[PDB]
């Protein structure tokens, strides 16, 4: 039922290849849809290797029995999107899509710009505090944001939401928040944020004293 | 030729929702429209389809017996009704034109309507600041419902180095969002920075000046 | 050998009155049909299309008709619906291939090709490889029709719409069934 790799990462200038494997797929019908964050799918390749009006000739399709592959020639910074393959299974009368493949553009190893945000004087009045640690423009996506509170490693009360890959420099951005009660906030002093990442010679720590 | 869908809805679990899909070009003509949903952070999923010119609709076997896809040509608007809403039925629901020259595809894609299917309540977000060689400062948007929140900086003055992080589903049934910016350190003591948070489904409009 | 005027034929028959060609004592190739990308599908039941090229069979029957896209799944052993019950049923021990390709360019007209029909109403189900071409005014109610086509008295042959601009599930699909004995 049209299984795709979870994600492929191709270097700029190189050719991205996204396979789409199913059982007895049409000899003339595999469709490819590009979907960018917050947008509707856009049909880029249809009928295995054909392309609509307006789709650049860089996109190319191919089919060899039970596996179809999408060929994005000379991948640049504006190609980060989810790609789904879709066929019309005549033997099931259903439109069947693919699991989706995320395309990450490779880049020179960028280091994260680590910032630390103490809670505001108004946020403490509500009874709950939240300390934010910002990781700005880094690559690759794999980072490790562990919270050190008075040299004591923290776990459990941290939420990480990472931005999608940028449209120009293909860099990510991570934010990790430490949400604890105002009572437990006064029980500590030095709130730190140790960021481990490739391209960093050693972990960087942006800390602050409570007050 | 362009498809337009209804606005986002917040229906309590176990209820039923109706989703409209109107064609901009007068009438649907002799085309057929299919419905495709997408769970948050997941793939595309086919639910069914309808040919408004022939009055016949077919549903996918997974959704067969739960959806009802009907139209009316007095307004030329396709409808999709999903009964027995469950927490996993939260998705962005699309309506797309079925192709006729591609042997099985979808041509034009509607913008998409997002149901939430949550037992939570409406709430406005409180905006707490984030005060600070470059520098970074932001405003933390916390505890709201539903998802859509648009954050602008100085009402649109600076947008070059802005990062609005995606919402985080907190355990309280609400969401949390942070928006940061990167500005030169020399302009901190002079240029004033303020963030503009706009949460329409609660009519909340907050502006908070950010400063060390 | 007479495959040429079976696939590349100009007009095909309706599903309620499908045709059948007696293919025997002819040099037959089944690798051209798989190499010809002019089709949309090629599913074989029991027999493999890889060995089909070097096999001597007694007789070969090719059945041709036209249905819709969403009705192709019913040209398979053990399926129901409007077809495979009143139009064209396959035996459960079927040993052959089912070729089917889209034909929106030929079998669909802009005004509406009402020349292709399918059997909507019938009392008894069709046996495998049975061909019913009657025009009996179907009686579903308690009032015997007997010629008249009043209420609960329907003509059993309904026609397909077949308009090109609709989706592919509603488009005409030419089907050729290969049976080997």
């Amino acid at each position: 039922e049209l299984t795709q790799p979870p994600s492929v990462s191709v270097a700029p200038g190189k050719t991205a290849r996204i396979t789409c494997g199913g059982n007895n797929i049409g000899r003339k019908s595999v469709h490819w849809y590009q979907q960018k964050p917050g947008q509707a799918p856009v049909l880029v390749v249809y009928d295995d290797s054909d392309r609509p009006s307006g789709i650049p000739e860089r996109f190319s399709g191919s089919n060899s029995g039970n596996t179809a592959t999408l060929t994005i020639s000379r991948v640049e910074a504006g190609d980060e999107a989810d790609y789904y393959c879709q066929v019309y299974d005549l033997w099931s009368s259903d439109y069947v899509f693919g699991t989706g493949t995320k395309v990450e553009i490779k880049r020179t190893v960028a280091a994260p710009s680590v910032f630390i945000f103490p809670p505001s004087d108004e946020q403490l009045k509500s009874g709950t505090a939240s300390v934010v640690c910002l990781l700005n423009n880094f690559y690759p996506r794999e980072a490790k944001v562990q919270w050190k509170v008075d040299n004591a490693l923290q776990s459990g009360n941290s939420q990480e939401s990472v931005t999608e890959q940028d449209s120009k420099d293909s860099t990510y951005s991570l934010s990790s928040t430490l949400t604890l009660s105002k009572a437990d906030y006064e029980k500590h002093k030095v709130y730190a944020c140790e960021v481990t990442h490739q391209g960093l010679s050693s972990p960087v720590t942006k800390s602050f004293n409570r007050g | 030729v362009q498809l337009q869908q209804s606005g986002a809805e917040v229906k309590k679990p176990g209820s039923s929702v109706k989703v409209s899909c109107k064609a901009s070009g007068g009438t649907f003509g002799n085309w057929s429209i299919s419905w495709v949903r997408q769970a948050p952070g997941q793939g595309l999923e086919w639910m069914g389809g309808i040919a408004p010119g022939r009055g016949e609709a077919t549903y996918a076997q997974k959704f067969q017996g739960r959806v009802t896809i009907t139209t009316d040509e007095s307004t030329s608007t396709a409808y999709m009704e999903l009964s027995s809403l469950r927490s996993e039925d939260t998705a962005v629901y699309y309506c797309a034109r079925e192709t006729w020259y591609t042997s099985g595809g979808m041509d034009v894609w509607g913008q998409g309507t997002t149901v939430t299917v949550s037992s939570a309540s409406t709430k406005g977000p409180s905006v707490f600041p984030l005060a600070p060689g470059t520098a970074a400062l932001g405003c933390l948007v916390k505890d709201y419902f539903p998802e859509p929140v648009t954050v602008s900086w100085n009402s649109g003055a600076l947008t070059s180095g802005v990062h609005t992080f995606p919402a985080v589903l907190q355990s309280s049934g609400l969401y949390s969002l942070s928006s940061v910016v990167t500005v030169p350190s020399s302009s901190l003591g002079t240029q004033t920075y303020i963030c503009n948070v706009n949460h329409k489904p609660s009519n909340t409009k907050v502006d908070k000046k950010v400063e060390p | 050998c007479p495959f040429g005027e079976v696939f590349n034929a100009t007009r095909f028959a309706s599903v309620y009155a499908w045709n059948r060609k007696r293919i025997s004592n002819c040099v037959a190739d089944y690798s051209v049909l798989y190499n010809s990308a002019s089709f949309s599908t090629f599913k074989c039941y029991g027999v493999s299309p890889t060995k089909l090229n070097d096999l001597c069979f007694t007789n070969v029957y090719a059945d041709s008709f036209v249905i819709r896209g969403d009705e192709v799944r019913q040209i398979a052993p053990g399926q129901t619906g409007k077809i495979a019950d009143y139009n064209y049923k396959l035996p459960d021990d079927f040993t052959g291939c089912v070729i089917a390709w889209n034909s929106n360019n030929l079998d669909s007209k802009v005004g509406g090709n009402y020349n292709y029909l399918y059997r909507l109403f019938r009392k008894s189900n069709l046996k495998p490889f049975e061909r019913d071409i009657s025009t009996e005014i179907y009686q579903a109610g308690s009032t015997p029709c007997n010629g008249v086509e009043g209420f609960n008295c329907y003509f059993p042959l309904q026609s397909y719409g077949f308009q090109p601009t609709y989706g592919v599930g509603y488009q005409p699909y030419r089907v050729v069934v290969l049976s080997f004995e």
